[PDB]
């Protein structure tokens, strides 16, 4: 399991930045 | 005045409330204040109507739930997030005006509703928080497809193959620059994470690196401009679209084009720009001879819009710009006649080559072309009648006294008008 | 709105159509749009009156029946031609004025009327077509002769030699820019084509080669300038002047005098331009010993020019300038009382060296200067007239509080004055 | 023949496009 | 007029008598005239009142009688220069607001009237003359702790340590730019003035040295940065306040705080203030080691400003920066919705490191942050209090659409409605 | 006596000098 | 209008014509024009008074009499330009305020009178015709002091020193830029050439050669300023002085002092200029241990003005620096208080060395200086009156409002005043 | 004769030359 937890927070984490990303040039 | 107060509050959870605060109180339009602890929270607020109290009152439950090591307590809080997120995603339903977007929407709700796992939750949430506030139903789309393939990739029973597929294609949208790569990259990872077989897992995930190749190259011809070595890699990224037509995942060329045609049009007369319009033709014909219409439409589609950006600067003049599926508008302002019968001399001189149907429309000191493919005569009828309608619209409000600014949003309400006339 | 189509077209025939038609839709001021295949072509105008409609239905008809492989199509389009050229030809005569000019459009149609080639029918029309264009006359006059010599040197069994002097000709028009040169050899090339004599061939093409000489030589020296190169390419000119005075080619040696002036002017206090000077004086007395009265005296006119010119730069300031066939003026403002007598004394001292028959008048915050040369006593004492009036109509002028740009007109309108009071 | 031709067809397209020069600048 | 005519005047004499009457002459408004000779000064005057008139008559009978070789004419001068000294000061006492200036005042006449010296009591009338003109009760304080310090240390019978003392601490004040810190060094050189423990003089000696060294470090690291010799500095400044806390000298320990953020402040980003923080940090640990209360809180304060300010300058906007006693306040004014989101990241980051009482308020497009530290919670809750009155204050001030120089003095009514609370 | 004297006055005029430089920045 | 006609003429004589007529039309405020040929001239000019054609008939007359061969017509010539001459001499006598020009102008009618040449008596009429012309009384007297010197120079009997000395006395009167050494050294000049004595020739002509070895050094000294050539040529400029002084002149010291003063203005705080305030004070005590009291006095002025400007331009303030005999005035303007009291200081600090009798006065934001020296007290009392008033009118002038060039007018009418109240 | 009839001349042109300095320089 513990692979795929971190390579989970990388995702989520990877979804917060890119919702920054989309968002900061509204 | 509105006060709360949030005991044995751990600095993570601490460093989420505040946030989701904030956004509901300038949401409301409400001045906050918020004081620091080790340990504690507390917020005061001008006012607050109870709707966004009780609102803040759920958040702040959800939050010291979801902190508690009680196991009912934390079901308690996947219970309050879950409600919030349903709330929230039923709040986007009447705001959103797209049905895709709409279905994007209602399974990101139902992905939310079937996670075990608060921090994917929580995304999910801050995707929703940021889809209410958003200005573009297409960033809508690009932020649900992020929250839809971040739900779909994070789920309980995921093999490490999606989870790479994911990681992959929200690099490649992270590093990438224009919106519409952003768009094809994720929806190809969004059916993936929907689905189980592990053939579309296989091509979708070399298709995703394969875009990763052309957007690496794009920024390795790009940064070294001006050198033999860009003048090597503009062969290469088009050896790779071709590929991409020999393989037939031609949405992926259709990224490889668009990438080139950016290269050409931000260095114009370059030897660089000299080797992308002769590329553009043999993936063209590439994708005549693999019968890809929309695909070989599009190589045609910007090769005849590169000729014009051309004539443009070789006139010197004003020009405006803007596209849609099937077809390419450009309005060329203030040209001189003996530009105008250049003008003029150079379409033919462009559309004997390409082929393509084409449109020319002059008025007052306004020239509007319109280019149109694979269309039938009806549908190229109808184009005829708004490109002729285009340059009426411009001209009358020009005449109207409509300023530079003015004229610019029109094309925007104009380009509208050609989507609701359809 | 006005709608037309047109079936099995070729793109050149397309190209000249379109180019054709918006020209008609302009002159009656009304909106188009055009479409385009290979092989069709729709049109569609704002309201176009009947008599636009059937020169456009005539041009289209005439089009298809040029593009026709069948002889009696061709014979018909010659005959299309040959009507909507002469209608054009008539339309020219009252626009027109300058009696020559109304003789070489009356010429033009009549050697078209010749003619075996649409080729030549085109070029009359577009000659005529840019004369219609035309607000300047001596345009026009560049165009008629440019119409003519193609007419008269492309016709069915014309010999070699004209066809290699008109190239010759229109080759150095292609390269100058300075339209009297022009002028003189396109009107040398016409009387060359117009001509069936040998000896006025063998004559024009080496002036021809000799105008083209000083042309190069001109380039060389300005592109070199700072340079002993430069120095050898003055010499040339100059020796190339007493050549063009020994054979009596007097247009050729008005060339090389105005082609020392552009550089003299142009190189103001230059060693280049002092030995410019010098050779106007050696080629004023290489004129003087061989009596052509407009050659042998327009050397002192410039070289008076020069002198004028050296001084008001010496004084700083800005100046008026125009042209005459015997006579040049000058006109200075806002000069301090001790430059006045400054240039007082210097024009007194030009006139002293250069014999030339002058006069100055000042008034107010004005100078202006006249010179005059091979003129009668009657014909300097209405130039004595002219000038004080001149003078008068400046004052006038300035206070009426004139700036400059109006004053160079105001000198055009006089100058149409002194030709008209005669 | 031929050459006369190719020189009228030069002729022509000179004059077309000195007609064109001489029309730009008024 | 009036007019005042003095003779045997030496040259020192004249130079004394002038400059203190234009300043009674500017003071009451009036114009005047001085005329100089060796031996003699007239001086005249616009209509003076009879008052002042009697001051000048004054300033001129002491000044013949201090010139006057007899003992008894010196004794005249030394009670007429005590004369104008208690008027002054009188004047002065009545002026004032601060109680610690309002004690300085009457010690310093005090001082004067115990002196032998009519150079003291000049430099005395002269300290006590820009007091009476000074803005600040700051300034008035740092003029009065000079004039202290020259008086308590030029008292007949004085070690000659108080006059080398008294020295290296004006030579430091002529040396520095940094008001606090003079402030500094000249309490620690009065307070040794003052006593009569040799110990203390030492310790103070030590200290002014110590602070001198500090100073000649900061100039090192200002002049001379980027360089590694710089980059040492930093440490030796650091080392320094180090052994200044180890030897508990508890306001030359002040003073190297405020030294390095400084230094940290006029070059953001750099190595060298990334070395500063480290310092600071290794300071404020050493300070709550040591139990140095005050100081280890000025420590914190300056580690949280200094990272307010760079989190600043990475947003790139305007703010208004500003300070009291044992707490910091920081506002922003047209922060992007982002960058909100961003420092409520920040500022939450940086106190779980720093361990600081924190408040931060939002109000339109304005954030006002304030922090606190060693405060009971009741002084906590009342700066609570008074940082929402100061966002209600900016805000309404802002509403009034006032520019940031109101906006700082408006910071400065209320840091001073803050004192008055209290 | 002398270099006290000398000490004395020159802690004297560098008071002025320092009076002058605090009042120069009002 | 009004015409003239002027057969037979020679080209110098035709240049000569104009120049006159032209300044006789322009002085008559009215329009003209001139034609000229080999042998011929003709003028023409608009509402031209009776006696104006009376005085050009006459200039005509006069020309061609001075032109022909025969000695009776060169003796009318004679008569009619000294009868021009004398009218235009005349017409300048109430023109003038002062005596001296008076007596210069009677005697050059006299020397022109008395005259046997034409050339001479041209250029004299000339100079009357420039004096006319003039605004300042003092370039009259330039102007008149070189015609004498020309007619006085020119005579027939004249020894052949009298021309060397006139030439090199105007051959600096040509290379000088300062109006003060041309008097100096035309007025030495004039004296020579009215006398019988061959003593004066000698010492004039000594004189002039050192007059222009002072100036050639200042050439030396500023082209190459900064140099150690230029560092010497300070002290050989300063010895030249010092052989001045030996040699009893004050006239020539004058010059010296003069030109190091403008190399000290020039060149503000150098090592020059700190080499010429040395050599100034050097020249000054040479000056007074010699008893040459006027330039004594000078060296004193200018030592002071260099001293004023110097603490001027330290402060960086405006100032305005008219000047006058035997005494200097210097107006400081926005002085800040601090600055007023320094400057104050200063003042006393260049006076305590350099004994002059110095007054100031203050009022408003304006200092008024004035110093004089060798005047009686009662003399020294009107000045101070003066000063007074000049604060006076200064300040309630800049109380009204006066501009930068109003104020500095107002110091040229106060100049003035202060003649005409003596 | 023949150097002062020079000197004369250069004199009088050196004259006619300073008087329209002095009137330009005014």
């Amino acid at each position: 399991e513990e692979r795929k937890k971190e390579l989970a927070k990388e995702v989520i984490e990877t979804a917060k930045k890119l919702i920054e990303k989309l968002a900061k040039e509204e | 005045t509105v006060t709360f107060d949030i005991t044995n509050i751990d600095w993570e959870t601490a460093e989420w409330i505040m946030k989701h605060v904030y956004l509901i109180a300038k949401k409301e339009g409400t001045d906050v204040t918020f004081s620091f602890k080790e340990g504690e929270l507390q917020i005061t607020v001008k006012n607050l109507h109870e709707e966004a109290k009780r609102e803040i009152e759920k958040w702040i439950r959800a939050a010291q739930l979801a902190q508690d090591p009680d196991a009912e307590s934390k079901a308690e809080a996947r219970k309050i997030l879950n409600e919030l997120i349903t709330e929230k995603a039923e709040e986007l339903r009447e705001k959103t005006k797209d049905e895709e977007v709409r279905e994007l929407a209602r399974e990101a709700a139902r992905l939310a509703l079937e996670s075990d796992d608060i921090e994917v939750q929580r995304v999910v949430l801050k995707a929703l928080l940021a889809a209410l506030k958003s200005k573009d139903e297409e960033v809508i789309r690009l932020l649900l497809l992020a929250a839809v393939l971040a739900a779909a990739a994070a789920r309980s029973g995921s093999p490490e193959e999606k989870l790479e597929i994911a990681k992959k294609a929200l690099e490649l949208a992270m590093k990438s620059k224009d919106e519409e790569v952003i768009r094809l990259a994720l929806l190809a990872a969004v059916l993936a994470a929907r689905s189980d077989d592990e053939e579309v897992l296989k091509k979708v995930k070399e298709a995703l690196e394969k875009m990763e190749r052309i957007m690496d190259l794009e920024d390795v011809a790009r940064e070294k401009s001006g050198s033999a070595e860009a003048s090597q890699a503009v062969k290469e990224i088009a050896d790779i679209a071709e590929e991409a037509l020999r393989e037939g995942l031609c949405e992926v060329a259709r990224v490889a084009l668009k990438r080139l045609f950016k290269l050409a049009k931000d260095y114009p007369g370059s030897d660089v720009a000299s080797l992308a319009k002769k590329a553009l033709e043999k993936i063209a014909e590439t994708a005549l001879r693999n019968g890809c219409k929309e695909t070989a439409e599009l190589a045609k589609l910007l090769l005849f819009l590169l000729l014009i950006i051309e004539v443009v600067l070789k006139m010197g003049v004003r020009m405006l710009t803007h596209r849609g599926g099937n077809a390419v508008i450009v309005v060329i302002e203030g040209l001189h006649p003996s530009q105008i019968v250049q003008l003029m001399q150079d379409v033919i001189k462009a559309a004997k080559k390409l082929g393509v149907t084409v449109t020319i429309t002059v008025s007052g000191d306004i020239v509007v072309i319109m280019v149109v493919v694979g269309a039938s005569d009806e549908e190229q009828e109808e184009a005829r009648r708004l490109v002729q309608e285009i340059a009426r619209a411009l001209q009358e409000a020009k005449r109207k006294g409509a300023n530079e600014e003015q004229l610019e949003q029109l094309l925007r309400e104009l380009l509208e008008r050609a989507e609701r006339e359809g």
